[PDB]
RNA sequence: UUUGUAAAGUGCCUUCGAAGAGUCGAGUUGUUUGGGAAUGCAGCUCUAAGUGGGUGGUAAAUUCCAUCUAAAGCUAAAUAU
RNA sequence: UUGACCUCAAAUCAGGUAGGAGUACCCGCUGAACUUAAGCAUAUCAAUAAGCGGAGGAAAAGAAACCAACCGGGAUUGCCUUAGUAACGGCGAGUGAAGCGGCAAAAGCUCAAAUUUGAAAUCUGGUACCUUCGGUGCCCGAGUUGUAAUUUGGAGAGGGCAA
């Protein structure tokens, strides 16, 4: 079974570093066993324990920070957008629909008129 | 090589030309993409018609000059003569072509009369709404021949 | 208007202010954490006959340790884990490629009393 | 304004005043690197009227390149090949001086895009030009846009593709009869009359 | 070699635990067609070239 | 929300009407073109003009005509894969 | 003596960006020879393969210093035809386009050059706030060796008049 991703979401940090050492000293207490028998597949299911922990953890530890550069400029380039290189460059969406002030009155004056060829 | 009795043969293929070979094998099948194209171009436009209007014109040399043919555009004083101003007939849906000059008084009068009998036969929406949808027509050039 | 004195021949770089670092944002987001830590220093006892002879004789625990450790953080996981005092530590390269340690304890621990308290005889 | 008269007065070369300034400045170009950095237009006529408005994000390099015919490698001027093709000494290179001087400070400042470039200065041995290249990542580029299309990704290296003043140019693009075997570019209307059209119905 | 780079001998370690036959248990797997292990290098026979 | 005594367009008259140079063009040389007394590019050398200039596919002068504006720049779809 | 200006630097200064891969198609440079001429030195292969520099989902080209010489056409691209033609070529071997015409697709525009001078009206960065791909205030900075508004060849500007 080992531990639920859930039930360690309500945990405080000094709860879930005692709970990673204790799975910790799990894996010495049955990496040492593990050789004393032909075979042990429990094992498997502390380690993927410890995974779950430092899943935690570290995602408690990225979403705090997300609330510490909230709003501002200048979050790190570990939190900011991936998307692709390419993406990351050239104009936004804003700095691209950015027009002169002269076209913005021709866009103005004169617009695409719908119209009907009926009678 | 030269032989018993056969023109002679002029064939360009001294090159590497099966490097260059393009056969058309997608021809009826880029038809096919061409008229959704005409299909889909057809749901963007807010009913108006695909193509714009083009003028009564005359062709250039002494070969073809006897037919007549749809030019590119209307000049700057065929549209000043029917009423509307340049840039408000590229928005109606007059092209426009600034450059070609009239020197003719019959294709000055059947671009004119031409620009008549479109101006007279849409109706243009409202900028505002409210919009009577008049159930468009794909072509322009098939309606006014 | 008035001219400095220059008794040296040679004109070099001015000694100008080099400043220090101050960022709007951090290097990465988290730290990361402890990336070899005691418990992933030692990895597995050893339980060859040699390395079980070695330790109900000489006094002296067989441990495998992991590729990235020094004989110092080997040192300190044996006090760490094991709360045993620890002399000269002998790590080599098995052919393998995992590394071995053997670790020798004081004359005040008996190297049985803890090889049964962590478990492998 | 007081633009007619710089653009009177440059183009006036062997005048009094315009050669002693050529001594002047070819001597201190010739003082400095080769690719290095000027702080302003040293012809601000004819900077203005390739493109720089002067403000944050326009920077001008100013650029020798050595003067002269393309001499050939294949060591020791040999060519190992027909009598035709046995020049060494008198080919003449197809592009510009001018276009070297623009890739090779389009190769210095690697995030600059070229706008375009323009002569200053030539002596027996270089001739120096001043290449007045766009900073498309700088906020003052990005919007206002007269000028962010060139932030665009499709204009990266203008000065290694032929895209500039003088590469369309030395491109032989125009219109004309005179520009027949390079209207479209010379080789995609090249490979496009040597294409072996075939259709489903052979015509 | 008697004296080595480390390198060379981490390579030796993956060689020698490359250099064995198959598991036992693979032949009865379901849709199985390996039948021996076909890269046994053998010292007498083909030198890895490190 | 009514963004606004702002913007835009249309008609008549008067005074104007700024327009890109070591660049156009030319000599020679190499290369290329179907381009033929020099089609394009390029090296050097000479170097303009203003009712000007370029082109009008046999060099040249003389007198006209025609047709567009260079030496700065952006741009979908048809197209290739 | 202190303060500006200009030019040039230094910083693990604040924030950015470039390289490398893939390369079917694209944009350029550079560039052979086998071969064909029943030999071969121009030619031809071929403005090709190889090499190199640069992009994109298309690229390039593009709103005529164009074609024409007609009752004139109208940016670019591509297809069918012109056309194996006019022309080049030891006028040999061979090479070899373009205008017109039918069609597909059609979308046009922007700076420089004119004192806004009863008012740089423009732009960047930092800081604070927020309805945080951005908006507002304040403060430095760029910039008048000139950023905005008006105009761009087809028009257009300054005035005057009536809608």
């Amino acid at each position: 079974a080992g531990v639920k991703a859930y039930e360690l979401r309500t945990k405080s940090k000094e709860q879930l570093a005692s709970q990673l050492v204790d799975l910790k000293k799990e894996l010495a207490e049955l990496k040492v066993q593990k050789l004393s028998r032909p075979s042990l597949p429990k094992i498997k299911t502390v380690r993927k324990s410890i995974a779950c922990v430092l899943t935690v953890i570290n995602e408690q530890q990225r979403e705090a920070v997300r609330q510490l550069y909230k709003g501002k400029k200048y979050q790190p380039k570990d939190l900011r957008a991936k998307k692709t290189r390419a993406l990351r460059r050239a104009l936004t969406k804003f700095e691209a629909s950015q027009v002169t002030e002269k076209q913005r009155k021709k866009q103005i004056a004169f617009p695409q008129r719908k119209y009907a060829i009926k009678a | 090589a030269i032989s018993k009795n056969l023109p002679i043969l002029k064939n360009h293929f001294r090159k590497h030309w099966q490097e260059r070979v393009k056969v058309h094998f997608d021809q009826a099948g880029k038809k096919v993409s061409r008229r959704n194209a005409r299909a889909t171009r057809a749901a963007k436009i807010a009913p108006r018609p695909l193509d714009l209007l083009r003028p009564v014109v005359r062709a250039p040399t002494v070969k073809y000059n006897r037919k007549v043919r749809a030019g590119r555009g209307f000049t700057l004083a065929e549209v000043k003569a029917a009423g509307l101003t340049a840039a408000y007939a590229r928005t109606i849906g007059i092209a426009v072509d600034h450059r070609r000059q009239n020197r003719n008084q019959e294709i000055f009068d059947a671009n004119v009369q031409r620009l008549k009998e479109y101006q007279s036969k849409i109706i243009v929406f409202p900028r505002n709404g409210k919009a009577p949808e008049a159930e468009q027509v794909l072509s322009a050039a098939a309606t006014f021949p | 208007k008035a001219l400095k004195v220059r008794t040296s021949a040679t004109f070099r770089l001015p000694k100008t202010l080099k400043l220090a670092r101050a960022p709007k944002y951090a290097s990465k987001a988290v730290p990361h954490y402890n990336r070899l830590d005691s418990y992933k220093v030692i990895e597995q006892p050893i339980t060859s006959e040699t390395a079980m002879k070695k330790v109900e004789d000489g006094n002296i625990l067989v441990f495998q340790v992991s590729m990235k450790a020094n004989k110092y953080q080997i040192k300190k996981a044996v006090k760490e884990l094991y709360e045993v005092d620890v002399l000269k530590v002998n790590t080599l390269v098995r052919p393998n490629g995992t590394k071995k340690a053997y670790v020798r304890l004081t004359a005040d621990y008996d190297a049985l009393d803890i090889a049964n308290r962590i478990g492998y005889i | 304004g007081a633009y007619k008269y710089l653009e009177e007065l440059q183009r006036k070369k062997q005048s009094d005043v315009l050669r002693f300034l050529q001594r002047v400045r070819v001597w201190e170009y010739r003082q400095k690197n080769v690719i290095h950095r000027a702080a302003r237009p040293t012809r601000p006529d004819k900077a203005r009227r390739l493109g720089y408005k002067a403000k944050q994000g326009f920077v001008i390099y100013r650029v020798r390149v050595r003067r002269g015919n393309r001499k050939r490698p294949v060591p020791k001027g040999a060519t190992y090949g027909k009598p035709t093709n046995q020049g060494v000494n008198e080919l003449k290179y197809q592009r510009s001086l001018r276009a070297t001087a623009e890739e090779r400070v389009g190769r210095r400042a690697a995030n600059l895009r070229v706008l375009n470039s323009y002569w200053v200065n030539q002596d027996s041995t270089y001739k120096y030009f001043e290449v007045i290249l766009v900073d498309p990542q700088h906020k003052a580029i990005r919007r206002d846009a007269r000028y962010n299309w060139i932030c665009d990704p499709v204009h990266k290296h203008r000065e290694a593709r032929g895209l500039t003043a003088t590469g369309k140019k030395s491109r032989g693009i125009n219109k004309g009869h005179k520009f027949n075997n390079t209207k479209a570019g010379r080789r995609k209307t090249w490979k496009r009359q040597n294409t072996l059209s075939l259709w489903r119905y052979r015509k | 070699a008697a004296q080595k780079s480390f390198r060379i001998k981490q390579k030796m370690a993956k060689a020698k635990k490359q250099n064995r036959p198959l598991p036992q248990w693979i032949r009865l797997r379901t849709n199985n067609t390996i039948r021996y292990n076909a890269k046994r290098r053998n010292w007498r026979r083909t030198k890895m070239n490190i």
